[PDB]
């Protein structure tokens, strides 16, 4: 079987609803699991074999697992290449060679009830909050880079790490906003239900459907399919992404329950481009920028959300903490504390084969390999020198 | 691959039309001249070819119709192998074909001159293939053979020739390489044969040697009879005209000289007390016949340095026929005063051939130099009233004194080696060539030194003479000088041993005075320091010069010169660990003892010291250490000593307890590298009460091993197996590498099982092995299992009771690694099966204390261990599985148990390693466990294998089944093979070569198809010897 | 006697540099014929031959660095490339003047190079120790920056601590003075910010050894003040002298518990 | 080209192809993947007299892969015979060697090498070995791991077969 490992917020019903055409047409279940930090999970658990057959995240992490050797490398025929765009091909590339399969491309929110005016710049909109009140996301780096990278932003030259950045006018202006009034549960909770001013929260807007519209430098995330190099299912799994997913039903019945935004499939990408949020969102990445696929990523990623939050109200500032995370940019983690060697010996300890039953109770029981059974019509002659053969003694 | 191999080798091998001749020689012509590609494939299709069963049908065209050598050559390759295998099987008029054929072929190109132009090569192949026919049915099928050929060598002198090739082959394939490829029965009755149909061809050789003037012939004939003197009867040699013959018809004359003096050699071997005066006629003549060729005026060092091949080859066969001719009957020569001017001219012609610059020669000198210094010294012991045999040699002893002074090779070797890792260490090779030349000089110049202490100090002294008025002046020569009075320490009595050094030192140190430039002057230094370091008795005795010398190598561990520092910490290090009690006890005329005055200098000492020079001091004051008996005293002594880098380690371990990642950082991962390799060293020289200081930084140490170990790892799942190539993971290594080192280093010197067992055991078990089980394959430290190894070796009683949890973390998981194939991963494969062999030999109760079903893991384990291609692994299997039976024989209760559950799996197994060739090399074990086995089962094993216990007993049982399933394994083997292998087995069991030979005879038998109720296994014989030895 | 004879002879005549009062050897108040009271002429006639230079630095320096040599009073190859001093015996009447005085961590002493990408330690006896990166110019990756300094290297502190200068950039200073040059790396040092920090591009800090002038107060002062690592000793520099490779008297030596019976 | 035939001769686990590797990559195996047949690389060195190539045939020592065995000895130019000095039976299966390649190769330079004198256990004994002394065959002492005596065989062949005894070897 299929298991796949996605994440919550993303349209993880769609998915299965696909899964069960597979599941219909394949005899093969399709499980769409959703577990604690899949991006964090994946590459731990291949130690001991345990894992997905397939992933689902943005390419910015897919680097990291390319090197290890945990994506098995693809290569799908090239009439397949001529359905999905190239540069979303050039996204997961790695090493001149195919790591997963480029789903979709990941915009401004807001309440069209409180601010119908859309404003060029971010300057202008703190003043406006005093209105309101008198009458987004805050942890994590995703959600607070598009002003990081407005005055100025691993430089492209290739990705060279050596040269990482200014993104303290960006950021210091965001903690200003903090200070004075002007994370993920707590503010959504006031997009929904009408109390503030990516696209996998568009379907969401339902219910209580707050008047959306999407107007005018984010991250550029191709959410992509990731097949593992460790499971037996490496032909079954592109069976399912090339002829199942990745076609006019695959990605609408995901795009149904909730939106993909821009995807990577040319018939189906030029139908949702008379779309205003998908012609608006590709318009993000015209002045955005494309993220890196490479090991060196994720440090940063996870520096990049240390910054911000001791930036708002912590022990802690930005460029106090921009100096340290310019600094956070070989191997990603590896030992964190020196001092274990007591941390380990009044610990709860489990137990091993060779440490329970009995002995001397049997000896036998029931059960080149390793544990296998040991493996363990014309005579010759015609011609000069038969006929020359009478013998060396002769009779 | 397999493809193209098998598609030609089909083609070539339809047999529904003629042969492709074209393109068998092309594709044979790419094999011998064709790239590596389309000269794969060709080798892959020729033995794809090759080994067909049916490929020999097609040689006989292949011989008729390829025009090109190689190609025949293939083809009787191909011949060769039916030969060799499925003779006794061929349909019998094609056995005949090819007999008719062969020697048909071998007449008509033999009697052809043209033999050498036309192919020499060629013609040897086909003489081997009537010698492998004649093998398999000579006499039975062929009793006028030899008859045949020596009347027919009587036809033609070019047949004669090549008859005379055929007869050696046979010669050597009958009794110089019968074994292993002939069963021991046949062997023995072609040996009789031959040596009964001897005397014919003997006649012939007398006849050849005595009227032919035909060259080829002559030395063919020479060549042959050099085999035959590996084993004909001593009558035909001693007791006829041959040795006359040899010496004065074909000694002298060039192309025969080498030959011939090669069968004098052979003849000159044999010990026999029956032909004296033989041997004295051999010795006279060839003496007479040598001085021709190679006149005593000659240069022989020249002579051999611009001669050609034959010429450098005459003349080591020369050292050959005189080293053996003396060595095995000097006595004769001795006792006959007539003799003395040839005696002395073969001692003159050895000391000629001793000059000659190569070690090969030398070493065939020196070993006669070093028996006749033996001989002389058991005769009599005492220097310069006289010994007679002595009294022989007294006109040229000094000449092998001044010869073995003169010629004194370098006493160690030394080699710059780069590590597993990046360093370059300096590694002392223990045992090889070069220091068993330089042990045997050193042996010969000591036995000659107690025949003269007047003689070999006054031979010294000159030299040393000829150093200082610059005669004789030169680095190498000075450096041999003092190489030889070093090597001849001991060997004279303590005061004349001092008097002689007194002249020597005071002697070289105004030589150092007197020469001019740092080179010579470090040079001579050097040689002093050598010469001081290998005489330490002189320095015991004297302490005041002990002091000064001492202080000098402090003063030349500063020198810039390269070599003086090595050189000086070399010598340092030699006098500490022979003289260490004079460093801890106080001398006349001090206060403290020296070991607290350099340890109060260290720094100031070793400051321009490299690192492993540094390491090397720190190991010689530690032999020092271990000198001080008093617990307290040394405790503190051991204290100030680990002073300096236990600094930098408590900085580094403070640095590492503010932040992890300094451990990420290469200068410090290096100097953490550098202060372990100290603890090592130190540990080595200090012993067991290095503990305090072990004890003091082990727990720390384990943490960094810990940190390193999980850095490692990550770096690995990060980038792969490629990242263990850069610099920095490298010195992580080395850092876990050490501290292994360390740990089993301080173990294997500890004197206190219960303290290593309850303190320092335990951490290990999540420090190094938890974390080992951790580890991603590619980071796991195969030193982790070796160590565990030494330490259970060490342990034994004291561990039994931990084996369990440790087999938790190591086991498993390295099984995992190494049974997917075995090749992958040979250091885990060594390493675990040691821990395993040290676990049976010295815990074998844990074994007892495991369940069944993990048991079962373990002796799984120990069979894919002798089922390895690795021979030190197979072995080490081997041995692990016999040490086993005995200790399951010790515990009578699982005994039965053991017996009934795993006997028959152990055998089967076992056979199917005995009768692989690829595993001859365990052999002598394999015979020492089934001989064990079979024992076991006469009288041992009191429970019975199957349910019909009664029409089933133990040995019953085991002939039937054995039987049965050599049968199965090898279903071309005859029923009378196979019931006589295994009652062999039984008959045998309490006579280990015997049941060897044994074994090998069925590896040979089961290598061939004899087929059915064709009895050549001569069972008479055979039955009868298995009876003997049943008796016994 | 004999023996007797033979102990002295050994202590007293076996040399190999042949150096006189070396620094090798202890102190000779402990005689050498490597031994003399007579240090002060040699002082003189030594500076005198400075003033006519009659050898090519530049050069040399080159061949350091990019590690050239090609031919035939100096050395070449990495080895004794360190200008080293005698005990200090026959003490100087114009000293307060005319002498500084180096305050010496304990160390191991060490040539260093840095250039083409990377910073190089030596011995006396030209054996690398160690290959690093540093911000010292020609240290970092970041091909004609290179730079010649003589350091002690304290392995507590981690510090190589510079003792004297003979390039920077280029530009030699055998062919200046003790004193310039004391001044001029003391300049160029502390101007080179993270030089002195363990940074990942420099894990091993660089420090200028504190020079101090030799008058009876000072003497005091230095004997008194504490300092950042356990001092080896004192070296008496001459103010004028040039820096010349090999043993010399215009730089002396001295324990700290001897300078209370030298004049103060 | 300058080049010569080269054949590689011994029993199984012994270092011939270890051998040859190190002295073409740079590198030691520690692995034993057992050769099948031959293996033909090519190897030069550099003389004082100019270049010179060793065609080197590493010949599988397990008679179960001996493939075309003397086969692979015709035209030889020199040969290299060796042995492991942990494993005395290498040892004591050195005359078959040779006397299979000497039946091919009547008069060739030939180089016996006791390889693996790096592993301390030392079993074949330098005492022990003489089989080359009657046989006029060149001895060497080698270890393919600390390198030791590393280039002495091809030194020794290279001055046999171009004549000259003074040749040496050089960087490039
Ligand atoms: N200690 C030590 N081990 C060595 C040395 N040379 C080779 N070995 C080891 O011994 C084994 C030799 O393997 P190969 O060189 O493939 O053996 P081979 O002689 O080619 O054997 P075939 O391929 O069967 O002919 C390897 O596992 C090496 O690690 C050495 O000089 N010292
Ligand atoms: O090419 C260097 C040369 O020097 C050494 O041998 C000489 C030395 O050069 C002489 O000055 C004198 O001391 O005799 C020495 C004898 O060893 C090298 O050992 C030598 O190989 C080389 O020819
Ligand atoms: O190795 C030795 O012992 C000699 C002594 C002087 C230099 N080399
Ligand atoms: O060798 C050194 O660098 C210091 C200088 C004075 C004595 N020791
Ligand atoms: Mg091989």
């Amino acid at each position: 079987k299929l298991v796949i490992w996605i994440n919550g917020d993303k349209g993880y019903n769609g998915l299965a609803e696909v899964g069960k055409k597979f599941e219909k047409d394949t005899g093969i279940k399709v499980t769409v699991e959703h577990p604690d930090k899949l991006e964090e999970k994946f590459p731990q658990v291949a130690a001991t074999g345990d894992g997905p057959d397939i992933i689902f995240w943005a390419h910015d992490r897919f680097g990291g697992y390319a090197q290890s050797g945990l994506l098995a490398e693809i290569t799908p025929d090239k009439a397949f290449q001529d359905k999905l765009y190239p540069f979303t091909w050039d996204a997961v590339r790695y090493n001149g060679k195919l790591i997963a399969y480029p789903i979709a491309v990941e915009s401004l929110i807001y309440n069209k009830d409180l601010l119908p005016n859309p404003p060029k710049t971010w300057e202008e909109i703190p003043a406006l909050d005093k209105e309101l009140k008198a009458k987004f996301n805050l942890q994590e780096p995703y959600f607070t880079w598009p002003l990081i990278a407005a005055d100025g932003g691993f430089k492209y030259e290739k990705y060279d790490i050596k040269d990482v950045g200014g993104a303290k006018a960006g950021l210091t202006f965001l903690v200003d906003l903090i200070k004075n009034k002007h994370d993920y549960s707590i503010a959504e909770a006031a997009f929904n239900k009408g109390e503030t001013a990516g696209p996998w929260a568009w379907s969401n807007i339902d219910t209580s459907k707050v008047n959306y519209g999407v107007t005018v430098k984010p991250f550029v995330g191709v959410l992509s399919a990731g097949i593992n190099a460790a499971s037996p299912n490496k032909e079954l799994a592109k069976e399912f992404l090339e002829n199942y997913l990745l076609t006019d039903e695959g990605l609408e019945a995901v795009n149904k329950d909730k939106p993909l935004g821009a995807v990577a499939l040319k018939s189906y990408e030029e139908e949702l481009a008379k779309d205003p949020r998908i012609a608006a969102t590709m318009e993000n990445a015209q002045k955005g920028e494309i993220m890196p696929n490479i090991p060196q990523m994720s440090a940063f990623w996870y520096a990049v959300r240390t910054a911000v939050i001791n930036a708002a109200s912590g022990r802690q500032t930005v460029d106090e903490a921009l100096a340290a995370a310019q600094t956070n940019a070989e191997f990603s983690n590896t030992s964190n504390l020196f001092g274990n060697s007591g941390a380990k010996t009044f610990g709860g300890f489990a137990s091993s084969s060779f440490g329970e039953q009995k002995p001397t109770g049997t000896f036998s029981s029931g059960g080149p390999t390793f544990g296998g059974s040991p493996g363990f019509g014309k005579v010759f002659g015609e011609g000069t020198a038969a006929a020359s053969a009478g013998g060396f003694g002769f009779g | 691959m397999t493809m193209l191999a098998d598609h030609a080798a089909r083609q070539l091998l339809d047999f529904s039309q003629k042969l492709d001749i074209n393109l068998l020689d092309n594709v044979v012509n790419c094999l011998y001249h064709g790239e590596g590609a389309q000269q794969r494939m060709a080798q892959e299709v020729l033995t794809h070819l090759k080994e067909h069963p049916d490929a020999w049908t097609r040689v006989d065209t292949i011989l008729e119709f390829s025009q090109n050598m190689n190609t025949k050559y293939y083809g009787l390759q191909i011949l060769e192998n039916v030969i060799k295998t499925r003779w006794k099987i061929l349909p019998r008029n094609q056995c005949e074909g090819i007999k008719k054929y062969v020697v048909g072929l071998i007449i008509k190109t033999s009697s052809d001159p043209t033999c050498v132009e036309k192919e020499k090569v060629y013609i040897g192949k086909l003489n081997m293939i009537l010698v492998q026919i004649l093998k398999q049915e000579w006499p039975k099928h062929w009793p006028t053979f030899i008859s045949d050929i020596v009347g027919a060598s009587r036809t033609s002198e070019s047949l004669c020739q090549n008859n005379m090739v055929i007869l050696k082959l046979l010669s050597e394939e009958v009794f110089d390489f019968s074994s292993g490829q002939i069963t021991q029965v046949k062997s023995k009755h072609l040996k009789d044969s031959m040596c009964n149909e001897f005397s014919q061809i003997f006649q012939l050789c007398q006849f050849v040697m005595e009227n032919s003037q035909n060259a080829p012939l002559v030395h063919a004939t020479l060549e042959t009879l050099l085999r035959f003197l590996n084993w004909i009867p001593l009558g035909y040699i001693f007791e006829t005209k041959l040795i006359s013959t040899l010496i004065y018809k074909f000694l002298n004359v060039p192309m025969f000289r080498n030959v011939s003096l090669k069968c004098l050699t052979e003849i000159a071997g044999v010990s026999v007390s029956q032909y004296e005066e033989q041997f004295v006629t051999l010795f006279t003549l060839t003496m007479m016949q040598l001085k021709q060729m190679l006149p005593l005026n000659t240069n022989i060092r020249l002579a051999y340095s611009n001669g050609k091949d034959d010429e450098q080859n005459f003349i080591q066969n020369l050292s050959l026929f005189l080293c053996t001719f003396l060595k095995e009957h000097d006595q004769l020569i001795e006792k006959r005063l007539n003799l003395r001017e040839t005696l002395m001219e073969a001692l003159h012609y050895m000391l000629l051939v001793s000059e000659v610059e190569e070690t090969e020669i030398f070493k065939i000198c020196l070993e006669y130099w070093n028996h006749l210094a033996a001989e002389l010294y058991r005769e009599s012991p005492f220097s310069t009233d006289v010994p007679p045999r002595r009294q022989l040699y007294l006109p040229m002893l000094f000449k092998v004194r001044l010869l073995m002074v003169s010629r004194m090779a370098k006493p160690e070797e030394v080699l710059v080696v780069e590590n597993d890792q990046g360093e370059v260490v300096r590694e002392f090779m223990k045992d090889t060539d070069s220091i068993n030349l330089y042990k045997n000089m050193r042996e010969t110049l000591v036995y000659l030194t107690h025949l003269d202490y007047v003689d070999t100090e006054r031979i010294m002294t000159e030299k040393l003479h000829n150093q200082v008025n610059g005669t004789e002046w030169s680095w190498k020569n000075l450096n041999t000088l003092c190489w030889a009075i070093g090597s001849i320490s001991g060997a004279m009595h303590e005061e004349d041993e001092k008097r002689f050094l007194v002249t020597v030192i005071k002697d070289l140190l105004g030589l150092c005075e007197q020469k001019r430039g740092k080179d010579n002057k470090a040079i001579i230094a050097s040689n002093i320091m050598y010469i001081v370091g290998q005489y330490p008795r002189f320095l015991r005795a004297h302490w005041k010069f002990l002091k000064t010398v001492v202080n000098k190598l402090f003063e030349f561990m500063h020198e810039t010169h390269d070599g003086v520092q090595d050189m000086a910490c070399d010598t340092f290090i030699k006098i500490a660990q022979k003289c260490r009690r004079h460093f801890v006890q106080v001398q006349v005329g001090e206060v403290m003892p020296f070991i607290d005055e350099i340890l109060n200098n260290i720094n100031t000492i070793i400051c321009d010291l490299q690192p492993q020079q540094v390491h090397t001091f720190y190991e010689a004051v530690g032999y020092m250490i271990g000198a001080q008996t008093d617990q307290t005293v040394q405790e503190h002594l051991i204290e100030k000593y680990m002073l300096l880098p236990n600094q930098v380690w408590d900085s580094i371990i403070q640095q590492a307890t503010k932040n992890v990642d300094i451990l990420k950082d290469p200068e410090t991962v290096k100097q953490l590298g550098s202060i372990l390799k100290t603890n090592v060293r130190a540990c080595k020289a200090v012993g067991h009460p290095f503990v305090i200081q072990l004890g003091r930084i082990y727990l720390d140490m384990l943490n960094v091993y810990k940190c390193l170990s999980e850095n490692i790892s990550a770096a690995i799942q990060a980038n792969g197996e490629m990242v263990t190539k850069q610099p920095l993971i490298r010195s992580m290594r080395t850092v876990k590498r050490e501290t292994l080192k360390l740990i089993s280093g301080w173990v294997s010197r500890s004197n206190d099982p219960q303290m290593v067992a309850e303190n320092f055991v335990p951490p290990l078990l999540d420090a190094v092995l938890i974390d080992y089980q951790r580890n991603v394959p590619a980071a796991r430290e195969p030193e982790v299992l070796s160590t565990m190894a030494i330490i259970v070796n060490k342990l034994g009683g004291h561990i039994t009771a931990e084996i369990p949890q440790i087999f938790d973390a190591v086991f498993e998981c390295t099984l995992n690694m190494i049974n997917k194939d075995f090749e992958e991963y040979p250091e885990h494969r060594t390493n675990f099966f040691l821990l395993l062999q040290a676990v049976n030999s010295h815990c074998f109760p844990a074994f007892l204390a495991i369940p069944p079903t993990q048991f079962k893991l373990v002796l799984d384990s120990i069979i894919w261990a002798f089922k390895h291609t690795m021979r030190n692994v197979a072995d080490t299997g081997l041995q692990i599985l016999f040490t086993l039976l005995q200790n399951v024989a010790q515990e009578e209760a699982a005994a039965q148990s053991f017996y009934q559950t795993y006997f028959c799996d152990i055998l089967q197994h076992i056979f199917s390693v005995v009768t692989d060739t690829s595993h001859t090399a365990g052999l002598t074990m394999h015979a020492s466990i089934l001989a064990y086995m079979f024992n076991l089962v006469e009288e041992g094993k009191i429970s019975t294998s199957l349910n019909p216990g009664n029409p089933v007993n133990n040995q019953i049982f085991l002939q039937e089944y054995v039987a049965n399933l050599l049968k199965s394994a090898f279903p071309h083997l005859q029923d009378a093979q196979v019931k006589l292998f295994v009652t062999g087995l039984f008959s045998l069991n309490q006579d280990i070569p015997a049941f060897k030979e044994h074994l090998r005879d069925f590896l040979v038998q089961i290598k061939e198809f004899a087929g059915e109720d064709t009895s050549d296994l001569f069972l008479e014989e055979r039955e009868i010897a298995l009876r003997q030895a049943d008796e016994e | 006697g004999s023996m007797e004879e033979l102990s002295q002879a050994l202590a007293s005549s076996f040399s190999v540099s042949q150096d006189l009062n070396s620094t090798a050897a202890p102190h000779p108040r402990l005689k050498s014929k490597y031994s003399s009271l007579e240090q002060s002429e040699r002082r003189r006639r030594l500076l005198e031959l400075q003033k006519s230079k009659r050898l090519d630095y530049v050069n040399h320096a080159r061949r350091l660095a990019e590690d050239d040599w090609t031919g035939m009073k100096l050395p070449k190859h990495y080895a004794n490339q360190l200008m080293l001093s005698e005990w200090l015996i026959d003490v100087p009447s114009d000293l307060g003047q005319e002498w500084i005085v180096v305050v010496c961590p304990v160390g191991k002493r060490a040539l260093i190079v840095a250039s083409r990408g990377s910073t190089s330690a030596y011995t006396k006896s030209g054996y690398c120790v160690n290959r690093f990166s540093s911000l010292l110019p020609g240290g970092n990756r970041r091909a004609k920056d290179y730079t010649i300094l003589d350091c002690i290297y304290n392995e507590v502190n981690q510090t190589y601590y510079v003792l004297d200068v003979m390039c920077w950039r280029g530009h030699p200073f055998y062919d200046c003075q003790t004193d310039f040059r004391f001044y001029w790396m003391h300049s160029k040092l502390p101007e080179e910010e993270g030089l002195g920090e363990k940074t990942k591009l420099n894990p091993f800090k660089f420090v200028g050894l504190k020079n101090f002038p030799c008058t009876p107060e000072s003497l005091c002062d230095v004997l008194s003040m504490d300092f950042p690592f356990e001092v080896d000793g004192l070296l008496f520099y001459h103010k004028q002298t040039h820096y010349s490779p090999g043993s010399t008297p215009l730089v002396g030596w001295l324990r700290p518990y001897m300078v209370s019976d030298v004049l103060g | 080209q300058v080049q010569f035939k080269l054949v590689l001769v011994g029993d199984g686990g012994t270092g011939k192809t270890t051998f040859v590797k190190r002295h073409l990559t740079g590198e030691f195996e520690k692995k034993y993947v057992a050769t099948l047949g031959v293996e033909v690389h090519p190897l030069v060195f550099h003389t004082n007299r100019g270049p010179i190539k060793f065609n080197v045939w590493d010949t599988a020592g397990l008679e179960k892969f001996g493939g075309l065995r003397d086969g692979y000895y015709i035209q030889a130019q020199c040969a290299i015979i060796m042995f492991d000095v942990t494993s005395r039976v290498t040892y004591k299966n050195v005359p078959n060697w040779h006397r299979d390649l000497v039946r091919v190769c009547e008069n060739i330079p030939i180089v016996l090498c006791g390889n693996k004198v790096d592993i301390k256990d030392r079993k074949v004994k330098a005492k022990s070995i003489v089989f080359h002394r009657k046989k006029n065959l060149q001895y060497y002492d080698i270890s393919a791991k600390s390198n030791y005596n590393f280039e002495k065989p091809f030194l020794w062949l290279a001055r046999k077969l171009i004549g000259d005894p003074n040749l040496e070897f050089v960087a490039m």
